[PDB]
């Protein structure tokens, strides 16, 4: 943890939490990227990120596409 | 096309249970076929410590018979010995002789003509239909006798177990010529028998090859008829795996065609609902 960044949106949290979790994870890995270190970003099920979004979007009623996802 | 996905499982399940009934079929005709070629194995062991075993003998004239099985869910038993009659058969010829290849067995007429078809003389099928049986074997070994060659060879899975099925060359020299031919050596190993036939020694020789030819015969396609149950049982369990291997994908794409109609036929209703909404 002396090198490690945890961001954690979990399964209770809000859909849009966890949609946005990824990208608050990488801009805080892009602050060793930009200013010469070396960033390590994981973002473990991209797959549960990408479920979030999709209720996101058919709660906005947002026509589906293949697998009920968005465009 | 959710159709011709389901009746594909349709055929692949019917072919599942088809093949592993098979292998059952070919599993209790392996054993009932046991009792049958484990007292057949016993009149061959006198003529081969009589006559002793001599597979490369230089003959001017042979008979070749490859014994393969009539029907041809068997799994490349059929193809083994067709390749190890040309193993056999290019061996021995040092001198350019006369061959005659025969083949017992309908799988067999349409696998040694690709090999030796001007050779290829007899076709011996429909054997094992009923049962296999001496006086048969005596009358397809007195049809090997119209040719007389100097030696015959005999090319046959022997079944070892129901795994294992190593193929066997069995030769059988004609009378005196070869037979006596090759035991004299400083005298002869076949004079130490006192002969009681009613006629010659080279006489009783012509009646006990002939003999030894329709045992070794019939033991041959018995060997090889309960190695061809034991390798159909080998290989239509090689199917049925295959046969759930298939099946299995094809549910795995099944539920994902299922998955993906019921999603289809919902984004068509609830756009079809927001045009009017």
């Amino acid at each position: 943890m002396r090198y490690t960044i945890m961001v954690s949106a979990t399964a209770s949290d809000a859909a849009p939490l966890q949609f946005l979790a990824p990208y608050s994870g990488c801009a805080m890995a892009e602050y060793f990227r930009d200013t010469g270190k070396h960033g390590l970003i994981i973002y473990d099920d991209l797959s549960k990120q990408s479920v979030a979004y999709r209720q996101m979007s058919l709660l906005l009623r947002r026509p589906p596409g293949r697998e009920a996802f968005p465009g | 096309s959710n159709q011709a996905v389901k009746q594909r499982i349709r055929a692949i399940k019917n072919i599942g249970k088809i093949t592993k009934a098979m292998k059952m079929v070919a599993a209790s005709k392996m054993k009932n076929a046991q009792i049958a070629v484990e007292q057949s194995r016993g009149l061959v062991d006198p003529f081969v410590r009589l006559f002793g075993d001599f597979p490369a003998v230089n003959s001017n004239k042979s008979v070749v018979v490859a014994v393969t099985s009539d029907k041809g869910l068997c799994g490349g038993l059929n193809s083994n010995i067709t390749k190890y009659t040309r193993a056999t058969l290019a061996t021995t010829e040092s001198e350019g002789k006369d061959v005659v290849v025969v083949s017992i067995g309908d799988k067999g007429r349409s696998q040694l003509t690709r090999i030796e078809s001007q050779r290829y003389q007899l076709a011996i099928a429909d054997t094992y239909k009923v049962r296999v049986t001496f006086g048969q074997a005596s009358l397809i070994v007195e049809e090997l006798i119209k040719h007389n060659p100097q030696s015959y060879q005999i090319l046959f899975n022997k079944f070892r177990s129901a795994i294992s099925f190593k193929p066997t060359v069995a030769t059988i020299l004609s009378p005196d010529l070869l037979e006596k031919q090759l035991e004299d050596v400083t005298g002869n190993s076949l004079d130490a028998y006192d002969i009681e036939a009613s006629h010659e020694r080279s006489d009783v020789l012509r009646d006990l090859t002939e003999f030894h030819l329709g045992v070794t015969l019939y033991n041959a396609m018995l060997e090889n008829n309960c190695s061809e149950h034991a390798s159909r049982m080998s290989a239509m369990e090689n199917s049925t795996k295959s046969a759930g291997e298939m099946l299995g994908k094809l549910t795995l794409d099944y539920n994902r065609k299922r998955q993906a109609t019921i999603t289809t036929e919902l984004i068509e209703i609830i756009a079809g609902a927001s045009a009017l909404m």
